[PDB]
């Protein structure tokens, strides 16, 4: 019946993630599903630092590569079919969405 | 990265002695067979394979690392 | 023929080699890349790492 | 196919029996394939070698299940198996005669090709 | 021996069934994965395809430690001969692609 259900969204580009989140919020509040707003988990940053040079010669310069990971959650209180439906729609770009059974 | 040195033992392979094929069966009356050497009673060897006779040893050719008997 | 064609290569630099160039000597194990330190600067973009520090 | 001739019977059965993996070529494989109960039809030719392995093949076909067919002219059944598989077996580079064969499995059962031996087994 | 005839035929039939072969460049791994995995070391797969390629019959690419082998028309014919198939059968690749 009515269940708690949490959707977790992850990506590296922020604008796609935020627009996806706001559209899911729209589609949820057009059915009056009592949505708990997006919670923004801390961003993660992966750092990799290497010598620039192929061989061992030169003054000793380094690169500082890093990749960022954004992650947020939204919570719904509703039956499963509507949420697995609207979830299945309105995602064009590269963004990760994972929806689970219950989280409360 | 330099010239080698001379070896004095070079011999690549054993020369793999060549034998006339099959005298291990004896016809010993008209239409009668005799077997000079038993077929290795190992379950996987099909009992159509002949066990060796050495000077005091019986050894199975197809049981690669087993069936050696001391007599 | 041979039963002596290897001896334990289960840790240390003999175990592991780059997933691209097959070299040893200076590979990145972090996050499970397993990639040579020179080979990674080459694909550091297609993975998604961008330099902005 | 032919009219049940012996000089067609070997050619007919062979061409399906290579595919049915049946032919223990040569004499030692013929022996080892007769000492197990896989054999069905056995073949020999004139003597171009040991005058006693002929006695070997007839004693062995005798001692379990009499099924022998004798056909001379070693090079003929040789060239009929003349290379390791069916294309340019007539290549003169290699044309060894078999001088013995055992069929284990006589091809896909068909077209009276095996019935030719049935026309001999109790008839000759 | 270069490999058992049993192993050869098992490799050729798999290549014909699918129409394309793949193996990582490694001589030590004890079994090929894939439908050869019950039987064959991938040293035999590499060593086999090398001979097959030197006679036409196959196109070969190599990118990050992995060979990619395609069967060409001459290969279709030779394998259809070598395996004694219904002289017109090919499950390799048959459909008009839109
Ligand atoms: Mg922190």
């Amino acid at each position: 019946a009515i269940h708690r259900i949490r959707i977790t969204l992850t990506s590296r580009n922020v604008k796609s993630l935020e627009k996806v989140c706001a559209d899911l919020i729209r589609g949820a509040k057009e059915k009056n599903l009592k949505v708990k707003g997006p919670v923004r988990m801390p961003t993660k940053t992966l750092r990799i630092t290497t010598r620039k040079t192929p061989c061992g010669e030169g003054s000793k310069t380094w690169d500082r590569f890093q990749m960022r990971i954004h992650k947020r959650l939204i919570d719904l209180h509703s039956p499963s079919e509507i949420v697995k439906q609207i979830t299945s729609i309105s995602i064009e770009p590269g963004v990760e969405v994972e929806v689970t059974i219950a989280d409360a | 990265k330099k010239s080698y040195t001379t070896p004095k033992k070079n011999k690549h392979k054993r020369k793999k002695v060549k034998l006339a094929v099959l005298k291990y069966y004896k016809v010993d009356e008209n239409g009668k067979i005799s077997r000079l050497r038993r077929e290795c009673p190992s379950d996987e060897c099909g009992a159509g394979v002949f066990m060796a006779s050495h000077f005091d040893r019986h050894y199975c050719g197809k049981c690669c690392l087993t069936y050696c008997f001391n007599k | 023929q041979q039963l002596y064609w290897s001896h334990p290569r289960k840790f240390g630099q003999g175990s592991r080699s780059c997933r691209v160039c097959s070299n040893r000597h200076g590979l990145i194990r972090k996050y499970g890349l397993n990639m040579c330190r020179q080979c990674f600067r080459q694909y550091a973009k297609d993975i998604g790492f961008i330099k902005l520090d | 196919g032919g009219v049940m001739d012996v000089n067609t019977a070997l050619q007919e059965v062979l061409k399906t029996a290579l595919i049915h993996d049946g032919l223990a070529r040569g004499i030692r494989e013929a022996a080892k394939a007769l000492d197990k109960r896989q054999a069905h039809l056995c073949v020999l030719a004139s003597n171009c070698d040991e005058p006693m392995y002929v006695k070997l093949v007839e004693a062995l076909c005798a001692e379990h299940q009499i099924n022998l067919i004798k056909v001379d002219d070693n090079k003929k059944l040789g060239e009929w198996v003349g290379l390791c598989k069916i294309d340019r077996e007539g290549k003169p580079r290699k044309v060894v005669g078999c001088s013995c064969v055992v069929v284990k499995d006589y091809g896909k059962e068909s077209q009276a090709k095996d019935v030719i031996e049935e026309y001999f087994k109790c008839k000759k | 021996m270069l490999m058992p005839k049993k192993n050869r035929i098992a490799i050729y039939e798999l290549l014909f069934k699918e129409g394309v072969m793949v193996a990582k460049k490694d001589v030590h791994m004890p079994k090929h994965p894939e439908l050869a995995d019950k039987n064959v070391p991938n040293l035999h797969v590499m060593k086999a395809m090398q001979s097959l390629k030197s006679r036409g019959y196959v196109k070969e690419q190599f990118a990050w430690r992995h060979f990619y082998w395609y069967l060409t028309n001459e290969g279709i014919q030779y394998l259809r001969d070598y395996l004694h198939l219904p002289p017109e059968i090919v499950p390799a690749t048959l459909r008009r692609s839109r």
